[PDB]
């Protein structure tokens, strides 16, 4: 209702799509599990709509007890209709755990994944699929500790994970907790990570467009549209 | 490196000697534009030029204006101004240019030129004295009577610097007959600009193979449904072929090809009609087990390693000459018998991970081919706890199940095998659940033109946004190769256009298993001779 | 539009050139529309008019720009959005600059996903 | 060539076989296991030669932790193409490792395996 109402007086529409969240080991009982997957495939089978649900989400505390490669005889058929998987492998994460993620799980997406940098075959494979990696800047700088935080030596691998051709997209999390939303998510990198350009910038905002699990004819329409957006704010960008 | 000089002088011939004095560190050539006036003296520059035959020095003069006076003139005098400068850029560099001599007219059109082309540094000249001969200019600037003055530091255009491609064929601009194809330049750039600054809809994208900086009428030439007269156009493109089996050129292959004369005769001549082709980029299926020899000390692991180090030393020898060679890569196929010797699998399949892990060399191996029979007796889910371990090593493989096949069999495929690139699978469009996850998953299509030519889904394919490739299977079987296999497509798929071609090439070269590195500088090299070629054919 | 006006004799007095352009000796030289860059006025916003000043107050504003332009392959081709190739060179080399604090403006104009 | 010209002087020579030690390497990349395997493979497929490799080995990090239960599955290839195996375990391991090896790897040769004795 609201895209339409917004849509219907030609101003400026967020297009807004779904994520079932199936968390591990949250609630007690592991079927509530299925249940989310069942009721996530359910909701996908409504058909015609305007803001639909395109996939499910695999969330977890740490590790071990949260662990990415339980639950893949689960995600058979939840899988096979249609879906999409972000697994969020990552954060302290083995990098088996990725691994599984990624192949036994075929999942699309990954969740921070920031000590990626140590494991370069895990890199090779990602980069050679394409595979997307939404990161929080400010929750991961909050949560972990990168340069400059006083006392710290650990800098943020965000230049790397672009200079090597990951689909790294910037992400916002907890906008409340965090107390930021994408526009100072974006802004914060200047200082995060040293010498990064804007043009990288308008190539992480192509990354998240591409990594979207949306259908092809909506994605030409959405890159004709960014694109002709885009000219215009870097058309009225060198007047300041 | 080479800092040329360019330079327009009227009544005063003393400033290009100025200009080049003005920066002690010292240039390497200078060209001077000046009309056919007879209050020229070029034999003071002459001298001083030949005082150091070290430094480059030329001349070029513009017959038939002494002066500019009317429309016609000037506009004369500005295209040969700029097919002067653009004759006359560096291959890979921006030169320098002084603006300080001739009249107002003259040094506003060498600006321009400057601002349309860019240049390292443009920069003026003031003398206090304005000297005549030599000695007294020599004076001045040991004295530091010399004034060298700078405001300009600018890329220019690469897509307009790019355009010199087009010079020859004009015979030197003879006024009767001449067309000034630098205004067409001018007129096309700001054409584009305007239209993309004044519309909305035209404005929205378009062109995803990266370009919009073509003429709008040659947007619109892209535009219309390609015809069969294209031929020369379309082998002026240049173009990826993923699926090539290297045994069936010279249709050969096991009862033959054991020797390794005839193996390095047929890597030397496939080669060198890909390169006829102006195909850039190319990934070989091989089969080493088919072309060793036990009997004669010649393993599968020989025939691999002869084959890679022939066509390292093939593309080494093209490079090395600065002309256009084709990277090529190879692909170990496991050859399907599924009746004796099972391990030849898993033999095939250790061959070629030890010969990735070669490492060095610009030709090595990116990827396995699951060919052979594609029947039910034969589908992916036999070997997937072997394909493990390739996997493990960061290899892809490319499967193929495109002929008698049901949709369950290119889905475990997909999904077991995991396949990152799919071979032919003609009978897609039945199955719109494959369709969303061929399309979702980006995973492309090796459909082969020609090999299912003896309704093509291909243009519904284009629609709905699968990665097709087009690719040659065997050109030596089919009689016919890629040119001939884009080719047929406009009688094949009614209402296809150039733009699609464009869009199949993209698709190719983002489809092939290639580092990141190699696939970008590889859209980069391909980018530019689109563009170029795109450029050469619309004039004519 | 930007032009030249070419006279014969060069002529000083008002008669003069008035009799040449009922002739019309003085003749119309321009090489083109030009479009400049379609937004670079807010400078004039943020730099007042500065009537008291002098050779202190210098702005270098775009000159490092202009400087940085060439003086820094990945970011060569890495184009998305392929009509950002119509983007005026100089926006281009700016958008080649490296990211700062000051460019939040920008962001939050910026549309993002 | 060691051996073939100790043989042409009608010498005492010893002959030589190889063996391919597929290291553990706890986590160490673990796709060095199958590179290992692959490697022996195709070096036990050159084949004409007097001295030549034989089979693999497996060892290394002999704790609980890198036991012999995890790799069962890769040693199909190697074991069908026809090479030999052999595992190291049980100079501190539990009495079922063993089993394992030699019923899952079908290991010819057991490393050391000094605590036998306490399985009947
Ligand atoms: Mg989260
Ligand atoms: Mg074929």
């Amino acid at each position: 209702r609201l895209i339409t109402e917004a849509k219907q007086k030609n101003q400026f529409y967020c297009h807004v799509n779904l994520l079932v969240i199936a968390s591990r080991k949250f609630s007690g009982d592991l079927s509530d599990i299925s249940k989310h997957l069942a009721l996530a495939i359910t909701a996908m089978q409504q058909g015609e709509g305007v803001c639909r649900i395109v996939g499910v989400d695999l969330a977890g505390f740490e590790n071990k007890e949260t662990r990415a490669s339980y639950y893949e005889h689960d995600f058979k058929a939840v899988h096979r209709c249609g879906l999409a998987v972000t697994a969020h492998a990552g954060e302290n994460d083995d990098p088996e755990g990725i691994w599984q993620a990624v192949y036994s799980l075929h999942a699309r997406r990954l969740g921070h994944a920031l000590n990626l940098l140590e494991a370069p075959d895990l890199m090779r494979t990602v980069i050679e699929r394409k595979i997307g990696v939404e990161m929080c800047p400010y929750a991961n700088y909050q949560i972990k500790g990168f340069a400059p935080m006083p006392n710290f030596s650990a800098l943020y691998p965000l230049k790397k994970y672009l200079e090597a051709g990951i689909l790294v997209s910037v992400n916002t999390d907890n906008i409340g907790i965090s107390g930021a939303n994408l526009s100072e998510n974006l802004l914060i990198l200047a200082d995060l990570c040293p010498g990064i350009s804007r043009m990288d910038v308008l190539t992480i905002i192509r990354n998240s467009i591409e990594t979207a699990f949306i259908s092809h004819d909506f994605r030409m329409e959405l890159l004709k549209f960014f694109d002709r957006k885009i000219y215009d704010v870097c058309l009225i960008s060198i007047k300041n | 490196m080479s800092r040329v000089l360019l330079c327009s002088a009227g009544h005063s011939s003393m400033v290009v000697p100025e200009a080049f004095h003005a920066v002690p560190e010292g240039f390497e050539e200078v060209h001077v534009f000046t009309t056919d006036s007879e209050k020229f003296n070029p034999v003071v520059l002459n001298d001083f030029f030949h005082s150091l035959p070290n430094v480059r020095f030329s001349i070029t003069k513009c017959h038939g204006l002494a002066d500019i006076l009317n429309e016609r003139d000037f506009e004369f005098y500005q295209e040969m101004l700029w097919q002067w400068y653009l004759t006359k850029m560096p291959d890979n560099e921006l030169p320098y240019v002084c603006l300080s001599g001739g009249i107002k007219s003259m040094s506003a059109s060498l600006q321009k030129a400057a601002t349309l082309f860019g240049a390292q540094s443009v920069f003026h000249v003031l003398a206090d004295n304005n000297p005549r001969n030599i000695e007294e200019m020599f004076d001045a600037l040991q004295k530091g009577q010399i004034h060298f003055i700078e405001m300009g530091y600018e890329p220019g255009w690469a897509a307009l610097r790019r355009l010199k491609k087009i010079l020859p064929i004009n015979e030197g601009c003879s006024r009767d007959n001449f067309k000034p194809l630098i205004s067409k330049s001018i007129e096309e750039i700001l054409s584009n600009v305007k239209i993309m600054a004044s519309d909305t809809g035209k404005s929205n994208q378009l062109p995803f193979p990266s370009l919009a900086i073509l003429p709008p009428i040659a947007q619109q030439w892209l535009q219309l449904p390609l015809s069969a007269n294209d031929g020369a156009w379309i082998q002026n493109l240049p173009k990826v072929d993923l699926h090539c089996h290297l045994g069936g050129f010279a249709t050969n292959g096991s009862k033959l090809l054991k020797d390794k004369g005839c193996l390095i005769r047929q890597v030397e001549l496939l080669y060198q009609s890909l390169v006829n082709d102006n195909v850039a980029y190319a990934e070989i299926r091989c089969s080493p087990n088919n072309y060793a020899d036990k009997n004669k000390n010649r393993s599968a692991w020989v025939v691999l390693q002869d084959i890679n180090d022939t066509f390292t030393r093939l593309i080494t020898e093209a490079k090395q000459k600065n002309q256009f060679y084709c990277h090529v890569n190879l692909l170990v196929i496991a050859s399907r018998k599924f009746s004796g010797d099972l391990s030849d699998i898993s033999k095939h399949l250790a061959l070629a991970i030890t010969a990735m892990q070669q490492g060095e060399g610009v030709c090595r191996i990116v990827g396995v081919d699951l060919a052979g029979f594609e029947n039910k007796e034969t589908r992916a889910s036999y070997y997937e706890h072997d394909f493990k371990a390739v996997h493990r090593c960061g290899l892809a493989v490319t499967a193929h199940a495109g002929e008698n096949d049901d949709p369950e069999g290119i889905w475990q495929a997909v999904y077991s095998l995991h396949a990152r690139r799919l071979g032919h699978a003609l009978n897609l469009l039945e199955a719109p659940d494959l369709m969303r996850t061929v399309i979702e998953r980006k995973i492309g299509v090796e459909m082969c033109p020609y090999a299912n030519y003896q309704l093509y889904p291909l243009k519904k394919y284009l629609e709905a946004g699968i990665l097709v490739s087009v690719n040659t299977d065997n050109i030596g079987i089919s009689g016919a190769n890629l040119s001939e296999n884009l080719l047929i497509l406009a009688d094949l798929c009614p209402g296809i256009s150039r733009m699609d071609v464009l869009t199949i090439i993209r698709n190719s070269i983002e489809t092939a298993f290639i580092s990141h590195d190699f696939r970008m500088e590889l859209l980069k090299f391909f980018d530019r001779k689109i563009y170029d070629v795109c450029l050469i054919s619309i004039k004519n």
